[PDB]
């Protein structure tokens, strides 16, 4: 039944394809991007969702236990994965704390990045228009910078705590709190709206951008690739860990949600049409984006690469400035942020939700119902938000950077989507697991889910690991901003806090098991109840 | 145990007519788990169609299936002497797996 | 795909014991679900067990399921069915059946082996 196909669609479309795709795209020059990105898509994206998706609707187990029924032994990747979670839902919620920032100031008579009368604005600013007849700065990117962002000269300085954005930060915990606790904003026939109105504000903002004057060349730069750059390991874990981040994989909570669906459902068709719809929606919102990268360029007489951020900002930059195009911009803005908001706040309903199942699912003893299971959910949304917290602060956009690049992107999920297709394939078994299949969706997975767990997925993960460690570049922000290096130590930090739970867990599931290591290692390899 | 029954358990008819019969259930039958197999007198069961419209591979094109829900049905543009066979409709939706009572077609 | 072929069927005294046998030629025997099918002096068919490519999952109908046991070889393409308290009903033309796909059906049937409990 539709709950099921509602849970997947509101959880892994979100801003992942109108705020992430866009910006590392842009980042990577565009078209390049695309051709890793496919072959990802193709090669690991479907077969990995439907195999996450698989696996919940198997073992009826919620991603950490599942895997006691698959293979004890690799039981790490679901504490991996619920880690991740962990991780992105801390730093996730803070674009969400951005858009409630906008959305109130998108209450006036004029827009405040529309011009720059105001007082934040730099002696240096020229309004948009003016540019074309020394380093001046758009008004729409020095609201981001220094009212919204108020951007601190690096993440050696986190400066005041912004009073403002931290309240926005409770508003949508408190949002998460009440949506999880009671389980409203789920099941209702106002998810006939909920649903339907976030793509219809997407067709409106990229029927803006088509027509706005220099679109074409945005397209051009969207859609031509520079083999030059694939040549660098980049693009290719950029486009390849968005894949895995904008399928919610590696997460667990695709494998949460298949929890909850019947064991003789036939989910084939429905895991492709969703993947579908979110691919689709990524590649089309990327004419919506560049579409308005081509307008600025033109406009301001600098290339394309040179107009925006190339950075998590990119969504605030062009989108603010398109429904600066548009008449009575106010209600525009009103209905765009709107729109990101329900976007995102599912996908954080759905995020949160697959986490908290997946935790309790471990001491059902405790845990039981609303009066203890609330509050453990009160915990962990205050928990996430004093750590969200920290990207408040007026240096919290390098701190951002630093999350969105490490903690829930890259060889981390990389490696976790290596493992899940290792162990499948080759430790249980792609006889076993077909036919597994077979039993619950009435046929077999078929060759290309077979040879996507077996051999593409692994090859494509560890050959980009392999690849991003041989070429290695450090991060940077807005490719002017070189990081500290306690900086690159905190990100692989984050990063190994996810990736070592699997040698972790194997090594702690070894101990305290009996008996010589032949019948260990055996007795670890078979499944249990 | 979804029961499976047909309707026209015997058909009188004659070449050149147009031929529809009817399999209902017990409990609804999804539209991909409903099959149709044709047996001639004194021989084994071959499939027929399958996903309640879908000609198998030896079937002459003459034949089509339609049904949803509770209600199925397979027909035939225009029957032939070659024609002349049982049909039992099938469920595979569910287990135990059970086939309709079967409708013959004398000529 | 091409063959398969049943052997073993007899007369048996009511209540006795028997194993069916059916052949499989020209397809990879291991890959596919495997089933058998029952047809009465009635010409009525009814169905009796089901076993999965690999032998974990085995199915059988309500009035088999205490009596009937279903066995593969895959290492000799040879399917088996074992009945072990035969009842005055289940004198019938046994068919082993291709089932892999439950949305395709039985691909395709063997020639049968009738059952006699005179
Ligand atoms: N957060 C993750 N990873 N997935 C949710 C869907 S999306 O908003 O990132 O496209
Ligand atoms: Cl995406
Ligand atoms: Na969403
Ligand atoms: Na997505």
């Amino acid at each position: 039944k539709i709950d099921f196909v509602l849970s997947v669609a509101g959880g892994f479309v979100g801003l992942g394809n109108v705020w992430r795709f866009p910006y590392l795209c842009y980042k990577n020059g565009g078209g390049a991007f695309l051709i890793p990105y496919f072959i990802f898509l193709f090669g690991s994206g479907l077969p990995v969702f439907f195999l996450e998706i698989i696996i919940g609707q198997y073992t009826s187990e919620g991603g950490i236990t599942c895997w006691e029924k698959i293979c004890p032994l690799f039981s790490g990747i679901g504490y991996a994965s619920v880690v991740i979670v962990s991780l992105l839902n801390v730093y996730y919620i803070v674009i969400l704390a951005w858009a409630t920032y906008y959305l109130f100031q998108s209450f006036q008579k004029e827009l405040p990045w529309a011009h720059c009368n105001h007082s934040w604005n730099t002696p240096h600013c020229m309004e948009d228009t003016m540019r074309k007849n020394t380093n001046f700065t758009s008004p729409v990117i020095e609201f981001w910078e220094r009212n919204v962002l108020s951007l601190s000269p690096g993440i050696d300085h986190p400066g005041s705590l912004k009073w403002d954005l931290a309240l926005c930060l409770l508003l949508v915990w408190l949002v998460c709190f009440f949506c999880i606790w009671k389980g409203v904003r789920s099941t209702g026939k106002v998810v006939y709206f909920t649903a339907t109105f976030p793509f219809a504000m997407l067709l409106v903002l990229l029927v803006r951008g088509l027509t706005l004057p220099g679109a074409g060349a945005g397209i051009k730069f969207y859609l031509y690739p520079d083999i030059t750059r694939l040549e660098d390991p980049q693009v290719w874990i950029d486009a390849g860990t968005q894949i895995f981040f904008s399928y919610a994989i590696c997460l667990g909570a695709m494998t949460s949600l298949g929890s909850y669906n019947k064991y003789h459902n036939n989910v084939y068709r429905d895991c492709m049409l969703l993947g579908c719809l979110n691919s689709g929606t990524s590649f089309v919102s990327g004419f919506a984006i560049f579409s308005i990268l081509g307008f600025m360029a033109q406009e301001q007489g600098v290339d394309i690469a040179d107009v925006a951020e190339s950075g998590p900002g990119l969504a605030f930059i062009a989108y603010p400035k398109a429904v600066t195009m548009m008449p009575l911009p106010t209600f525009w803005s009103i209905l765009f942020f709107i729109m990101l908001l329900l976007l995102g706040l599912d996908s954080q309903f759905v995020e949160v939700e697959g986490q908290i199942t997946s935790l309790v699912d471990l001491y059902p003893s405790f845990l039981r119902k609303g009066y203890r299971r609330e509050i453990f959910i009160a915990f962990v949304c205050s928990i996430s938000y004093l750590l969200g917290l920290t990207m408040v602060t007026e240096g919290g956009m390098y701190v951002f950077q630093l999350f969105d690049y490490y903690a829930a992107s890259g060889v981390c999920l990389l490696w976790v989507a290596f493992f899940e297709c290792f162990v499948i394939a080759w430790i249980y078994g792609g006889n076993r697991f077909s036919e597994d299949i077979r039993d619950m969706i009435g046929f077999p997975p078929g060759p290309w889910m077979k040879y996507s767990w077996a051999v593409i997925t692994p090859v494509l993960c560890v050959g980009c690991f392999i690849f991003s460690l041989v070429k290695y570049v450090p991060l940077t922000y807005n490719k002017t901003y070189v990081y500290p290096n306690w900086a690159i130590g905190l990100g692989w930090s984050l990063a190994l806090s996810s990736m070592l739970c699997v040698p972790l867990v194997i090594v702690i599931r070894l101990c305290q098991t009996e008996g010589p290591f032949l019948v260990r290692v055996k007795y670890l390899l078979t499944p249990r109840e | 145990e979804n029961v499976l029954t047909q309707s026209p358990a015997i058909m009188s008819t004659s070449p050149g007519e147009k031929v529809t019969m009817t399999c209902r259930a017990s409990s609804s039958v999804g539209s991909s788990y409903l099959h149709w197999y044709q047996q001639k007198s004194g021989a084994s069961p071959k499939l027929w169609i399958y996903s309640t419209s879908n000609l198998a591979s030896g079937v002459p094109a003459r034949f089509s299936g339609s049904g949803s829900g509770t209600s199925y049905s397979l027909t035939i543009s225009s029957v032939e002497a070659e024609d002349a066979a049982t049909y039992y409709c099938q469920q595979f939706s569910g287990y135990p797996l059970t086939f309709g009572s079967g409708t013959k077609l004398e000529m | 795909e091409v063959q398969l072929v049943e052997s073993g069927g007899g007369l048996v005294k009511p209540g006795g014991s028997l194993k069916l046998s059916c052949a499989a030629s020209g397809f990879t025997f291991s890959s596919y679900a495997m089933s058998w099918v029952r047809q009465s002096p009635e010409k009525r068919l009814e169905w009796v067990a089901e076993i999965s490519s690999g032998g974990r999952y085995i199915y059988y109908s309500d009035t088999v399921t205490g009596r009937f046991t279903i066995s593969r070889d895959n290492a000799r393409n040879i399917l088996h069915l074992e009945m072990s308290s035969l009842r005055s009903e289940d004198t019938a033309m046994y068919y082993c059946a291709r089932g892999e796909v439950r949305q395709r059906g039985f691909d395709y049937w063997g020639q049968g082996t009738t059952l006699t409990v005179s």
